This record gives C-alpha cells, sequence and structure tokens, in this order.
C-alpha cells in the first residue's frame, strides 16, 4: 500500500562511541553529572513523537557530547580512571560496592583537578523541565477525525400514548 | 541450550550405567525360575494445599509495589484461608487413623 | 499465525477426541482431560508471552489451578464409583437405564 | 540441530498428545503425559518462559500426574497389545507426517485459518529494556492490583476442600 | 545514548534490507516495493524478521534467542 | 569447555556418594565400638570400590520398560541436580532454582512410585504405595518455609542469596524456621527415622545418596557459609566444604540415635505440628519487613 | 453434611451464578461456571445409593468438557481481536465452539443425552435446583455475545430440542425424565427468539422457572416418583389434585392460562420478521409435547384410579411438609394472563 | 450439503437432464452418511461388518430416493413440460416414497410415503417458486 | 442479563483485568498499544455495528498489529524468490556478511 | 489450661495473632512507602517548559524539587 520513509545512510553516519561495557558503566555519574543536559532534549524529541528518522540531529548531538566528554576526561586526570573500571570489571556482574578505595582516588583527582561532584541520590531522578525550539505537535497518531457523534435523545417524557400501543389493555 | 547440553549427557552418561548393569555379564551361565479410603484423602489432601501453595508463593517478587496495605490483606487473608482449611479439617475429624 | 499453534490447535482436536471416544476405563478419559487442560494452558501462556500482555499474566497460572481442583473432584468420584464397584469399567455403568 | 528447534519440541509434544490419546492403558498414559508436560514447559521456557513455565511445571508434573498414578495404581489392576489402540496410533502418526509433509514440502497450510510455516523467531522484541521480564511484574501483580480475584479463587479452593471430605464421606 | 545507537542501528538494517529487497524481487509482478502494509503511515516497531532476515542462522540465533537461553 | 564442567561435576558424584558410603560407615563404627571397616586395605576405601564392583557383577533376574524407566530417572536426578548449586560461581546463572529443587523433588517421588509399580503387585508395593504418600507430605512444608527463607532475600536467583549471607548468618533471623526445614531435610532424604524403603540396586542407592548430599550442600548454602571474596574463590569453596561436611556428619550421627516412627504417627505428628507452625511462622515472616521497612533488593 | 455446610454450599451457587452474571470479563465466567458444578455436585448424592454415582460421573464428565470447550473457544478469541471483554465475538469458528459449549452445557438434543439420565437418580431438590440454575446461567452469556452468532446454530439446536423433547417422553413414565424432556423443549423455545429479540427468551426463563418451583414443590408435597404415587395422592387428598391439573395444563400452554403467555408473544416477535415455516413448526411440536402431560392429568387428575389401604391409615395424619414457597407461585405462575404488558419490565 | 445444493437449484427446472439426477444422489448420498453416521453411532450393532452393511443400506436407499425422485422431475419436465407447478413435484416427491416403500418391502407405509415426500417436495418447490426466505431474515 | 452492580458501586474491580493499555504496575507497554488507543478512540460513542462499518482501517490495521499476517506472507515470498535466484546462481547473496 | 495439651497450637495462634495485629504499631510503615515509592525503574520523562511552575527543576544537580535526604541520613 502507502510508501516507507527510510531517509537512508546520507544522514546514517555519526562515528560511534565505541568504548566497552565497564567502562561506559563506571564512567556513569560524570557523564550524566555534567553533560546529558541536551540528551533530555533528545528523550523530549522522543516522547513527543514517537518517530525515530526524526530526532537524528540529537542523537548526533549527544553521540558528539559523549565523544566529547571523554576526550575532556582523556586529556586530564585521570590515568588512573583506567584503573578504576579494571578494578570494577572483573567482578561479573559489576557491584559498585566492590571497588571503593579507586572509587576514592578517582573522586579526589575530578575534584582538585576539573570539578565534577558527583551526583549524589537522588539527583538522577525528578522529572525535569526544559525548552525546545518547536512546539508540540497536535495528532503524533497520525489518527484521523471522530467516527461520528451520537445523536443524544434527551429531552422531558410525555406520558404513555394510548396505552402500552399492544393488542389491547389500553391505558 | 547450554542445560539441554547438561540434560543430554546426564541422560546418555546414565543410560550407559544402566547398560553396564544389565548387558555386562557375558558368562550366561544358566537361567532358571485392595485398597482403602484413607490412601486417597492424603493424596487430594496434599493437592489442595499445593494449588493454594501455587496461590501464595508468587509474594515476594510481588514486594515492591506501591499499594502495601492491600498486599499485605489478601497475603494474611490467602494463609487464613489455607489455615481455616486445615482447621475445618481437624475439627472434623477427617485425617485420623 | 505462529504455525507451533496450528499443531498445538491439532494435538488439542486429538486430546479432545481422547476425551471423547474410550472403550475401557475412565480414569484414561479424565487424563486426556488433562492433557486438553496443559493444551489449554500452553496456548494461552504462548501468546500472553508474545504479545508482551503484561498486566493480565493471571491467566495460565489461574487456569491450571482451577482446572487442577475440576481434576482433583474428577479423582474424588472416580474413587466413589471404584468403591462401590470392582473396577471402574465403562461397562457396569447400564444401570439406571434408558 | 537447526532453527526450528521450537517447531521439533512442538512435534514431539504431539506425539506425546497423540500417546497416550491413543487410549493406552492409564499408567502408560500418565506416562505418555509426563512426556508431554516436560516438552511443553520446554516450549513455554524456549519462548522464556522464566517463570510461569517452570512454575505450573511443579503443579502439572510435581502435583497431578503423582496423583493420577496413585490412584491408578491403587484402585484397579489391569495386571498381566490390542489392535485398536495401536491403529489410533498410526492414524495420529500418519496425521502427523502428513503435516510435516504439507509444512516443510509447500508454501502455507491451511485447515481453515492461515498459517506461514517458516522460522518463528517472528515476532519477538528488538531486545528492549525491559530490566525485570514480563513475567516479574506480571506475576507480581495478583496484590496491588488483584483483590478479587484472589479473594474467590481463594474461596472457591475452600469450597473444594469441603466439596472433596463430603464427598468421601463428610464428616 | 545506547537509544540513539538503536534507532541508528534499526535505521541501518532497514535501509539494507530495503535496498537488498530491491535487488532480489526486481523481476516479480505485482511488488510494490516499499509496501506498508499498515494503512496508517506511522512508525511501527519491526518484529525481528524484518530486522534480522536474510542471515542464515548465526546472528539470528545469537540475536532472537541468545538472551533466552544464555548461560 | 562446557562438557569439561559437566564432566567435573559429575565424575566426582560416583567417589563423593562412595566415599560417603565409606565416611558413614566408619563413622557409624565409632558411634560404636565398632572399627569397621579398616582391615580390608588402607583405611577401608578399596573395600566400597570393589565392593561396588561386585555389586555391579552381581547377575540378577526379572513390565521390563517400567522396569528399565525408573531408576534411569532416578539416577538422571542425581545428576541433574547439582547445576544451580553456587559453590561460587554455578553452572547455570538460573533466574530462580529453588523451585527447581521442588519440582526435581516431585520427580524423585515419580520414581519412588515407577518401582513400586514395577514391583509387580505385592505388599511391598502397598508399603511403597505408603512411602510415596509420606514423601508427598513433604513438599508443602519444604516450599512454604522456603518460600519464608527466600522472603528475606529478596529475589529467587540464589546469588543474591550468597550477597545476603555476607553479615551474619541467616539461621539467626529464622532459627525455628530452619529447625523445621531440616528435619524436612531429614524427611526427604528417607532413611532414619522416617522409614521404611528392586535392583540396579546400585544406581537407586546412588540416586539417594546424592539426594543427601544435595539436600545439605542445599542446606549449607541456604543459611550459613562464608562470604564470596572474588579472584580466590577457593577459599569460599574450602569454608562451604567444611560447614556442609560437619552438617553432613551430624545428619548421619542424629540418624544414628532414635528408633523410626510409626506410619501413623509420623502423619499425625507432620500435619498438626508442623503444618500450623508453619503458617504462623510464614505470616509473621510476611509481616515483618513491612513492620522493619527491610524488603531487599528485588532488582 | 451439615445444615451450615449446605448454607454455605447454597451460598456459593448463588454466588457462582452472580459472578457469572456480574462480571465484564471472561475469566470471572468461567470461574463462575467452574465453581457452579464444583458446588452443586453435593447437592447431588445426598443420598448414598450408586444411581445417583453414577449420575454425579455423567453430570461431572459432560458439564467438564463443556466448560474446557468454552475455554478453548475463549482463548480462540484471544487469538483473534485480543481483550477480555464480554462483547461481540471475532471469528465464526469462535462464535461455533462458544454456542456448541453453552449448548452441551444447558442441554440440547444433540447433547441432551445426560440429563434424563442425571435427573433420574437424584433427590428431588437437587433436580430442582440443578435445572433452574443451570438453565439460568448460560442465558446471562448468551445474552451478552448474542450479535456475534451464526443463526444455522441457534436455529438448528433450538428445532432439534424442540423436536426430540417432544418426541422422547411418549414412552416414558418416570416423572423425573418426563420433567426434563419438558425442561429440552423449553430451552429449544428460550433458544429460538434470542437473535431476534432477547427480551422474550429472558421473560420465557423467568416463567419457565417459576413454573418448574411450583412443579417440584408439589412434587414435593409427598414422596412421589412415579404415576400409581400420583393416583394415591388423588386418593388422600383433593387439592393436590387440582393443583397439579392447573400447573400441567399451564405448561401445556392454553390461553387463559398463564403459559401460553411465553408461547404467543415468541410467536409474534417471531413474525414480525418473515419466519412462518419456523413458527408453525415449532408450533405443531408444542402440540406435540402436551400429550405426556395430557396422559398424566387422564391418569391421576381426572380418571379415578383403584388405590390402597392404608391411606386408611395415613388419613389420621396431618401434612406436616414444609413448602418454600408453594401458593404465592402457584397462583402468580397460572393466573397471569392480563399481564402480558408486563413485557417491558425486562428492561 | 451447501455447495451441492445450491448446485442443485442452480440447474434450472429448466432442462438440463440426468445431471439433476447426479446431483440428487449426491444429495442423498449425503443424507444417507448423516443418518448412517447416527445409526452407527448409536447401535453397536456387532459387528463392523454389520455396520458397514447398514451404512451401505442406508445410503443406498437414499440416493434411490434422490434418483427417482430426479428422473421423474426430468421426465415430468420433458412430456408435460409445465417448468413452475407444484403438481409434478408433488408428483415426483409420491414417486420417491413409492419407491423407498419398495426398498423396504412396505406397502401401506410406502403410499404414506409418498403423500409425505410429495407434500414436502411440493412445499420445496412451491415456496422456492414464490421466494420464501429459508432459515430466517434474519433482520428485523 | 448484564447486571451492573459493577457501575452501581463504582468499584474497578474488573476495568484492569480487561484489554491492554491500562495502567500495568511498571509503567511498561504491549506490543500494539497505539493501535489499541486509536482503535477505542475510534468505537467510543459508537453503536457496535457502525463500529464495524466505520472503524474498519483501524480495526484492520490491529488485528495485523497482533497477528502480523501479512507481513509474514511478503516474508515468506521474498524468501522463496531468494530461493528460485538462488537456484538460478545469479547473484550468490551479498545480503550476508555484506551491506 | 490449654498450655499442656497442644502448646504448638497456641504459640501458633500467638505469633498469628501478633503478626496481624503488630501492623497497627509502626514508625516505620510511612519509610516503607517511601522506599518503595522513591525507586525510580523507567525514565524519569521530561516535560514543556511552558508551564511557569515554581517547581521541576530544571537541573538534576538542583534540589529545587521534591527528594530524598533520610536516605543517607539512615
Amino acid at each position: 500500500p502507502g510508501i516507507v520513509e527510510l531517509p537512508s545512510l546520507e544522514d546514517l553516519k555519526v562515528q560511534e562511541v565505541k568504548v566497552s561495557s565497564s567502562v561506559l558503566k563506571a564512567a556513569a555519574h560524570h557523564y550524566g553529572a555534567q553533560c546529558d543536559k541536551p540528551n533530555k532534549e533528545f528523550m523530549l524529541c522522543r516522547w513527543e513523537e514517537k518517530d525515530p528518522r526524526r530526532c537524528l540531529e540529537e542523537g548526533k548531538l549527544v553521540n558528539q557530547c559523549a565523544l566529547e566528554f571523554f576526550r575532556q576526561i582523556k586529556r586530564h586526570c585521570a590515568e588512573p580512571f583506567t584503573e578504576y573500571w579494571t578494578c570494577i570489571d572483573y567482578s561479573g556482574l559489576q557491584l559498585f560496592r566492590r571497588c571503593r578505595k579507586e572509587q576514592a582516588q578517582f573522586d579526589k583527582c575530578v575534584l582538585d583537578k576539573l570539578g565534577w561532584v558527583r551526583p549524589d541520590l537522588g539527583e538522577l531522578s525528578k522529572v525535569t523541565k526544559v525548552k525546545t525550539d518547536r512546539p508540540l505537535p497536535e495528532n503524533p497518531y497520525h489518527s484521523r477525525a471522530r467516527p461520528e457523534p451520537n445523536p443524544e435523545v434527551e429531552g422531558d417524557l410525555k406520558p404513555a400514548r394510548h396505552g402500552s400501543r399492544l393488542f389491547f389493555w389500553t391505558m | 541450550m547450554n542445560l539441554m547440553i547438561t540434560l543430554l549427557t546426564n541422560f546418555t552418561l546414565a543410560t550407559l550405567l544402566v547398560t553396564i548393569a544389565f548387558w555386562l555379564p557375558q558368562l550366561n551361565v544358566y537361567s532358571e525360575k485392595p485398597f482403602s479410603m484413607k490412601f486417597f484423602l492424603v493424596a487430594i489432601t496434599f493437592l489442595l494445599f499445593d494449588l493454594e501453595i501455587a496461590l501464595l508463593l508468587p509474594l515476594p517478587w510481588a514486594s515492591q509495589t506501591t499499594n502495601l496495605n492491600t498486599m499485605l490483606t489478601m497475603a494474611l487473608l490467602l494463609i487464613f484461608l489455607l489455615a481455616v482449611s486445615l482447621a475445618y479439617e481437624w475439627t472434623q475429624k477427617g485425617l485420623e487413623w | 499465525m505462529s504455525l507451533v499453534y496450528m499443531n498445538i490447535m491439532m494435538a488439542f482436536t486429538v486430546s479432545l477426541t481422547g476425551l471423547l471416544m474410550y472403550r475401557s476405563h475412565l480414569m484414561s478419559s479424565l487424563l486426556c482431560l488433562e492433557g486438553m487442560m496443559l493444551s489449554l494452558f500452553i496456548l494461552a501462556t504462548l501468546m500472553i508471552l508474545n504479545s508482551h500482555f503484561t498486566l493480565a499474566s493471571m491467566m495460565p497460572i489461574i487456569l491450571l489451578v482451577f482446572a487442577a481442583c475440576e481434576a482433583a473432584l474428577g479423582l474424588s468420584l472416580l474413587v466413589m464409583v471404584s468403591n462401590t464397584y470392582g473396577t471402574d469399567y465403562v461397562q457396569n455403568l447400564n444401570l439406571l437405564q434408558c | 540441530m537447526m532453527t526450528y528447534i521450537v517447531f521439533i519440541l512442538s512435534i514431539i509434544f504431539v506425539m506425546g498428545f497423540v500417546g497416550f490419546s491413543s487410549k493406552p492403558s492409564p499408567i502408560y498414559g500418565g506416562l505418555g503425559l509426563i512426556v508431554s508436560g516436560g516438552v511443553g514447559c520446554g516450549i513455554v521456557l524456549n519462548f522464556g518462559g522464566s517463570f510461569l513455565g517452570l512454575m505450573v511445571f511443579l503443579i502439572y508434573l510435581g502435583g497431578m500426574m503423582v496423583v493420577f498414578g496413585y490412584t491408578t495404581a491403587m484402585a484397579t489392576e489391569q495386571y498381566p497389545s490390542n489392535k485398536v489402540v495401536l491403529g489410533t496410533f498410526i492414524t495420529g502418526l500418519l496425521m502427523e507426517f502428513l503435516m510435516v509433509y504439507y509444512v516443510l514440502k509447500d508454501k502455507e497450510v491451511e485447515i481453515v485459518f492461515k498459517f506461514n510455516g517458516m522460522g518463528d523467531w517472528v515476532i519477538y522484541d528488538t531486545g528492549d529494556s525491559g530490566f525485570f521480564s514480563e513475567e516479574a511484574m506480571g506475576i507480581a501483580a495478583l496484590y496491588s492490583y488483584g483483590t478479587w480475584l484472589v479473594i474467590v479463587t481463594g474461596w472457591s479452593l475452600l469450597i473444594g476442600v469441603v466439596v472433596i471430605m463430603e464427598i468421601t464421606r463428610g464428616n | 545514548l545506547l537509544q540513539a545507537e538503536k534507532d541508528r542501528r534499526v535505521l541501518q538494517m532497514l535501509r539494507e534490507n530495503l535496498e537488498e529487497e530491491a535487488t532480489i524481487m526486481k523481476d516479480v509482478p505485482g511488488w510494490k516495493v516499499g509496501e506498508s502494509v499498515f494503512h496508517t503511515t506511522r512508525w511501527v516497531t519491526p518484529m525481528m524478521g524484518e530486522l534480522y532476515g536474510l542471515r542464515t542462522g548465526e546472528e539470528i540465533l545469537s540475536s532472537t534467542y541468545g538472551f533466552i537461553w544464555y548461560t | 569447555m562446557f562438557m569439561i564442567n559437566v564432566l567435573t561435576l559429575i565424575i566426582p558424584i560416583l567417589l563423593a556418594v562412595a566415599f560417603l558410603t565409606l565416611v558413614e560407615r566408619k563413622v557409624l563404627g565409632y558411634m560404636q565400638f565398632r572399627k569397621g571397616p579398616n582391615v580390608v586395605g588402607p583405611y577401608g576405601l578399596l573395600q566400597p570400590i570393589a565392593d561396588a564392583i561386585k555389586l555391579f557383577i552381581k547377575e540378577p533376574l526379572r513390565s521390563i520398560s517400567m522396569f528399565i524407566l525408573a531408576p534411569i530417572l532416578a539416577l538422571t536426578l542425581a545428576l541433574t541436580m547439582w547445576i544451580p548449586l553456587p559453590m561460587p560461581y554455578p553452572l547455570i546463572n538460573m533466574n530462580l532454582g529453588v523451585l527447581f529443587m521442588l519440582a526435581m523433588s516431585s520427580l524423585a517421588v515419580y520414581s519412588i512410585l515407577w518401582s513400586g509399580w514395577a514391583s509387580n503387585s505385592k505388599y511391598a508395593l502397598i508399603g511403597a504405595l505408603r512411602a510415596v504418600a509420606q514423601t508427598i507430605s513433604y513438599e508443602v512444608t519444604l516450599a512454604i518455609i522456603l518460600l519464608s527463607v527466600l522472603l528475606m532475600n529478596g529475589s529467587f536467583t540464589l546469588s543474591t542469596l550468597i550477597i545476603t549471607q555476607e553479615q551474619v548468618w541467616l539461621i539467626f533471623p529464622a532459627w525455628p524456621l530452619a529447625m523445621m526445614w531440616f528435619i524436612s531435610t531429614l524427611a526427604e532424604t528417607n532413611r532414619a527415622p522416617f522409614d521404611l524403603t528392586a535392583g540396579p540396586f546400585a544406581l537407586f542407592f546412588m540416586a539417594e545418596y546424592a539426594n543427601i548430599i544435595m539436600m545439605n550442600i542445599f542446606t549449607t548454602t541456604l543459611f550459613l557459609g562464608a562470604f564470596h571474596n572474588p579472584y580466590m574463590p577457593e577459599l569460599y569453596t574450602i569454608n562451604f566444604t567444611i560447614k556442609s561436611l560437619l552438617l553432613s556428619i551430624t545428619f548421619l550421627w542424629i540418624r544414628a540415635s532414635y528408633p523410626r516412627f510409626r506410619y501413623d504417627q509420623l502423619m499425625h505428628l507432620l500435619w498438626k505440628n508442623f503444618l500450623p507452625l508453619t503458617l504462623a511462622l510464614c505470616m509473621w515472616h510476611v509481616s515483618l519487613p513491612i513492620l522493619l521497612s527491610s524488603i531487599p533488593p528485588q532488582t | 453434611m451439615n445444615p451450615i455446610i449446605l448454607i454455605i454450599i447454597l451460598m456459593t451457587v448463588m454466588l457462582g451464578t452472580i459472578i457469572v452474571m456480574i462480571s465484564t470479563h471472561w475469566l470471572l465466567i468461567w470461574i463462575g461456571f467452574e465453581m457452579n458444578m464444583l458446588a452443586i455436585i453435593p447437592i447431588m448424592m445426598k443420598k448414598h445409593n450408586p444411581r445417583a454415582t453414577e449420575a454425579s460421573t455423567k453430570y461431572f464428565l459432560t458439564q467438564s468438557t463443556a466448560s474446557m470447550l468454552l475455554m478453548m473457544a475463549i482463548i480462540i478469541n484471544l487469538m483473534f481481536s485480543g481483550q477480555w471483554t464480554v462483547m461481540k465475538l471475532f471469528n465464526p469458528m469462535a462464535s461455533m465452539l462458544m454456542t456448541m459449549a453453552l449448548a452441551m452445557k444447558l442441554g440440547m438434543a444433540p447433547f441432551h443425552f445426560w440429563v434424563p439420565e442425571v435427573t433420574q437418580g437424584i433427590p428431588l431438590s437437587s433436580g430442582l435446583i440443578l435445572l433452574t440454575w443451570q438453565k439460568l446461567a448460560p442465558m446471562s452469556v448468551l445474552y451478552q455475545i448474542l450479535p456475534s452468532i451464526n443463526l444455522d446454530l441457534i436455529l438448528t439446536l433450538s428445532i432439534l430440542s424442540i423436536t426430540i423433547g417432544g418426541w422422547g417422553g411418549l414412552n416414558q413414565t418416570q416423572l423425573r425424565k418426563i420433567m426434563a424432556y419438558s425442561s429440552i423443549a423449553h430451552m429449544g423455545w428460550m433458544t429460538a427468539v434470542l437473535l431476534y429479540n432477547p427480551t422474550m427468551t429472558l421473560l420465557n426463563l423467568i416463567i419457565y422457572i417459576i413454573m418448574t418451583s411450583t412443579m417440584f414443590t408439589l412434587f414435593m408435597a409427598n414422596s412421589t416418583t412415579t404415576t400409581l404415587s400420583l393416583s394415591h395422592t388423588w386418593n388422600k387428598a383433593p387439592i393436590m389434585t387440582i393443583l397439579v391439573l392447573i400447573t400441567l395444563l399451564s405448561m401445556g400452554g392454553l390461553p387463559p392460562l398463564s403459559g401460553f403467555m411465553p408461547k404467543w408473544m415468541i410467536i409474534q416477535e417471531m413474525t414480525k420478521n418473515d419466519s412462518i415455516i419456523l413458527p408453525t413448526l415449532m408450533a405443531i411440536t408444542a402440540l406435540l409435547n402436551l400429550y405426556f402431560y395430557m396422559r398424566l392429568t387422564y391418569s391421576t387428575a381426572l380418571t379415578m384410579f383403584p388405590s390402597t389401604n392404608n391411606m386408611k391409615m395415613k388419613w389420621q395424619f396431618p401434612t406436616t411438609k414444609r413448602m418454600t414457597l408453594l401458593p404465592t407461585m402457584t397462583v402468580l405462575s397460572t393466573m397471569l394472563l392480563p399481564l402480558t404488558p408486563i413485557l417491558s419490565i425486562l428492561e | 450439503a451447501k455447495t451441492l445444493l445450491h448446485q442443485y437449484w442452480d440447474i434450472p427446472e429448466g432442462t438440463e437432464c440426468h445431471r439433476k439426477t447426479y446431483a440428487a444422489t449426491s444429495i442423498g448420498g449425503a443424507s444417507g452418511l448423516v443418518v448412517s453416521a447416527y445409526s452407527v453411532a448409536l447401535k453397536t450393532p456387532t459387528s463392523f461388518l454389520e455396520g458397514v452393511a447398514r451404512t451401505g443400506r442406508y445410503t443406498f436407499t437414499a440416493a434411490a430416493i434422490g434418483a427417482i425422485f430426479g428422473l421423474t422431475s426430468c421426465i415430468s419436465a420433458q412430456v408435460r413440460e409445465k417448468p413452475d407447478d407444484p403438481l409434478n413435484y408433488l408428483i415426483g416427491g409420491c414417486a420417491g416414497g413409492l419407491t423407498l416403500g419398495a426398498r423396504t418391502r412396505s406397502y401401506g407405509i410406502g403410499a404414506a410415503a409418498c403423500a409425505y415426500m410429495g407434500l414436502t417436495a411440493a412445499l420445496v418447490k412451491m415456496g422456492q417458486l414464490e421466494g420464501w426466505k429459508v432459515f430466517a431474515e434474519p433482520k428485523v | 442479563p448484564f447486571f451492573d452492580v459493577q457501575k452501581k458501586l463504582g468499584v474497578d474491580l474488573d476495568h484492569w483485568m480487561t484489554i491492554q493499555s491500562a495502567e500495568q504496575p511498571h509503567r511498561i507497554p504491549a506490543r500494539c498499544h497505539a493501535f489499541e488507543k486509536e482503535w477505542i478512540e475510534c468505537a467510543h460513542g459508537i453503536g457496535s455495528i457502525r463500529a464495524e462499518k466505520e472503524c474498519k482501517i483501524e480495526f484492520e490495521d490491529f488485528r495485523e498489529c497482533l497477528l502480523r499476517q501479512k507481513t509474514m506472507k511478503r516474508l515468506n515470498a521474498i524468501k522463496r524468490q531468494r530461493d528460485k535466484l538462488i537456484k538460478e546462481g545469479k547473484y550468490t547473496p551479498p545480503p550476508h556478511h555484506s551491506g | 489450661n490449654v498450655w499442656a495439651k497442644e502448646p504448638v497450637l497456641v504459640a501458633s495462634f500467638a505469633i498469628a495473632g501478633l503478626a496481624v495485629i503488630l501492623p497497627t504499631l509502626s514508625p516505620y510503615t510511612k519509610y516503607s512507602l517511601m522506599i518503595n515509592r522513591a525507586t525510580p525503574y523507567n525514565y524519569p520523562v521530561p516535560l514543556r517548559d511552558d508551564g511557569n511552575m515554581p517547581d521541576v527543576p530544571s537541573h538534576p544537580q538542583d534540589p529545587q524539587g521534591p527528594s530524598l535526604e533520610w536516605l543517607k541520613r539512615l
């Protein structure tokens, strides 16, 4: 029936953040702390219009903010960040309560040389307002109009006209 | 499918143990030459308590929700009904010998 | 139509014919009723798990616990039949003739 | 040992149902129904299936066949074959082989349906962020939402207990 | 971030699949090339055959049934 | 490497059960005034090995398919029932394993009933029917008590259980529940004081004692143990093994002392003493975390 | 048993049929049918003969397979358009199985083989409660699911139920089989209207329930199960004769009497369509099923059979029975001709 | 059944002769299969061979009814040539009833079969000619 | 009948088990959530027969979302064309292991 | 009295009665409700800015919204 709209690889080519599981998991609090202020624009895009093939621009934007974040943490402190995620790495499913010494070392690293107070609980919660450029559109469900209204049978009632109007039993 | 491999290996090694138990001795030497009612009450008794166990047992997965009052209420109602069934057969001298 | 559903419904029909036709006993008939119960359980379970029908996932467990106590009732009835006789044949039930 | 492992376990499932619905002696029927319940548990755990399938496996295999074989062994004897039983097994095996024939050698099989017989990985989710299950919070309802249903369920089971003792000579 | 990666990856699978479908059905009658069978032109989530078709065994086993019997 | 894992599980089950038999025979011997056995070889090891051999060369005689199918189920339970037991890294990370324990105990009840049917219409099969009834009267108690002792643990995953046992043991928040459960382990192992009750006797005997070792390992994991330190799990393995060994010696040691019940006294005692007390302890364990504000982290 | 236990079990029969009445969901309807089965078993086998044992066996097997076929139809309905709402279905096959399952549930002529056999070897209270509530329960479900039914099924079951409930009984002298055949005939009449205007079906259900209560109450006036016992009821009391006379003739369907009112109004709202062959067939068979009524009347109400002494001994003793509510239901169920415009009470 | 009764009414009346008899034999064989299925599933005729004999006899009698009915239908339509009367099929149903009485070897019973089957055939042709809706409208 | 103590007491004791798209406990969706929302918002004040007449498109859309029938039909057709052209030998397929 | 007759029954009804009644006395059920409500599973959604709320803090670091501090203070 109707043809589809698939935007090709012209816009579908941004270099991925090709780091692994444990490093990305152990860097998560600072990743949500300093950056991920404009990714809620992306998430608001995604929930106001549930049609990916729309929010590609802010997907590119959160990709490049993640890349710049890792560049900024790579040039500065720490190299023992690598020590920290390889400490947390081999512990099966990663209990964050395993590796604590190097968590403190990385804390003092980031706070002295760059800042970034670690987000406490419950700061990665607490539903948040943000602005966009576009107004929120009507019917993202590509919905037709209403089929029909019901004509409301209302108004006050007369008494029984000539009784039951059966074979007899009048009045 | 890893557990299917374990089940297959255990089943095959156990069948080889049974065939070692049977077809090993090559020295083929010399071939030579009412029920009761109170048995049945225990099984159905187990059966109905097992069914109410099936009703009870998803309790700890449910422990993270908001409606705590209704949870505690219907949980105590379920264990209370189970104990009421037990006390009913206990006082109506059912499972006795 | 998710072709496992095809032979599940086929084996349901064969279980139903096993419930219907039987020539010697009644416990085998009740056992084929239990197999039909298993068929209904499996079909509903696969559907609710496919559809991500997460809210009313009560259906297979409640279906089987209820039809379980149905089977328990059937066991008590067959015990009463076998206790007022020596066996549990389809025969020696022809009394109360029509 | 292929893609159709769910389909093969479905075939063995139909084999077990035909194995006790060919009307054997009832303890052989209980054996075949134990086989059927195990492979149906295999099918539902292939759909995952982690909780409910192995759950009611306890009630079905762990609670029913034991009591059936119990009553079957104690009540009647059939103590030491007939052409009707093996003939029913012949007809069931032939209809099974006919279904295998028309599935694998053709496009579709229609009794009164439209079955597309191919690789049944469809339908399946595209790896969403579930993080519990479906079955976990699924059956972890009945307590914050199930007011009426478990009340009438337990009430029906209590009435089942008093019915059973009455029939088996209340009081 | 993972959500954006998933979106780029599923659009990549759909684009590859429609190009290879345009090749693989080049001389068949009927067969409009981009048939959304659903009348309502919206975003619909694919069903892992729309994503993981034409792969022959390995990656469809690791993807469709990987979590279901991993370990 | 996974089949190598399977072989390293199920090759020491033979040595484990055989050396369990020599251990229990020597232990009963020193419970009495007996050095039995010590004459036959160095401290009696070749005596159980060669005695197992002699039991395999007995040449017995004889329904045949049923007689095949019962001990094969018993011993494949005895093999396939050490899978999720989390000696630190378990074989399969099952999301739920305790319900699998219950299901395969019910499969052991299947095994006993099939053997009783294969016994060919005997007063022994009536007694085996009674043994099936007493064995099936216990999975209520075991499942409900197991439900309560996992209720303080959130999930069925049993790795959460090895997390829970780090601070204190779980024997302290539930000791009488644990006592009733240990009596139910004595009950499920079908040994003294809970009795009574052909071939292949080695395979059936093997099934019973592997079931014993399973119940003792599961007891040791469920209630106590040590801490799972990663990158040296063998410390936890050693401490777990020592505690499980002491518990199994205590298990045979309690078997060494008391006469066995009457059947109707066993039923009377079971229902009218464990079953209301289970329900009362379990409803108290339900209302406990809401009155301590400590519900476990069901992830 | 105990009276408290019977209070609880009859309370659960009430609760099961109310849950069938009340829910918008399917699972609760199936649970209501099952609880109805589970609680209606111990009302049968209230005595201790193997007659009631085999009757309970037959009832359990047919009742159970009907419930299982119903659950099959519901799961097919969710194989198609998926919701648990009690409305129009979305399959000819699922509606086909559902009407067949409810036909085994209440009793149509392809499925009527268990009804006389279960109603013979039981006490009268069990038969009364099974007839009233087991014909009351599925008609609610049929009333709710009516706009999705192919008319061939309801029409064939209705025609065949009326004609087999007519043709059976002419050889039969046991009164319970007579009343069960009458139940089959009136359920066919209750079924044949449902695709046209269901108000008539529920009205015929009310009328038939009140008539059946009066009938079995006058069979509980003393311990009678055959016709010759009814001749002894003639010679022991005169009022029971004329009351059995009028209730039998209201089951016959004669115009100055109340049992004609469900027939004629059904004929009316049938024939406001172009259905003429169906009313004339149904009404000729409604002429047919009056003959066993009339031979019971001719036996023990207007002829005078010779009786046996010790009725002389029975003359000294009062009728110290209990009646649940006999005279109210009787004269309401017989003199209800000029209240035909109480049709519209049912909305 | 439905498709072959629609085949029978698709054959005009009208003269497309002995295809009418083919369709009527098919209808009679279907009805004989119905009643033979009831008579073998509600009797246990002891044994299976006697059951096959009873089924073949019932299907043969019903196919004989349909065959001779369609034959004298065609004979009336070709000799007297009044296409739209109930009278020819009254004669036809009487012929079918008398041949049923011949195959059961009863004479007055065959005359009763003549009377009733002729009246039913007259009803079928007459209501189909005027147009009377079978089973339902089902509208209101 | 259809009694409405359900509405007279006004308790949602049954209105949660009923359809999809209600309040699931952890707020997760079903597979065809928006399709049910559109079909129900098509069929709210609608007299159950013009529901068949005038909500046809979205009801067929919901049915083919639930079962996914024609999509599997088209998939089977494409796979059989793949089989006949690999029997032909033209372009031993670079769909697998390439773009 | 019945303390010698069926003592396990007496202890069972005692612990049962306290398990029923004992939730009426607690300073901790409100703590249970706060814990079991304030644990996030799904994504904390964003929303449109221009409702002009003196709430809903635009920064996750910003404590202007309702949060928890009794957690780390036990």
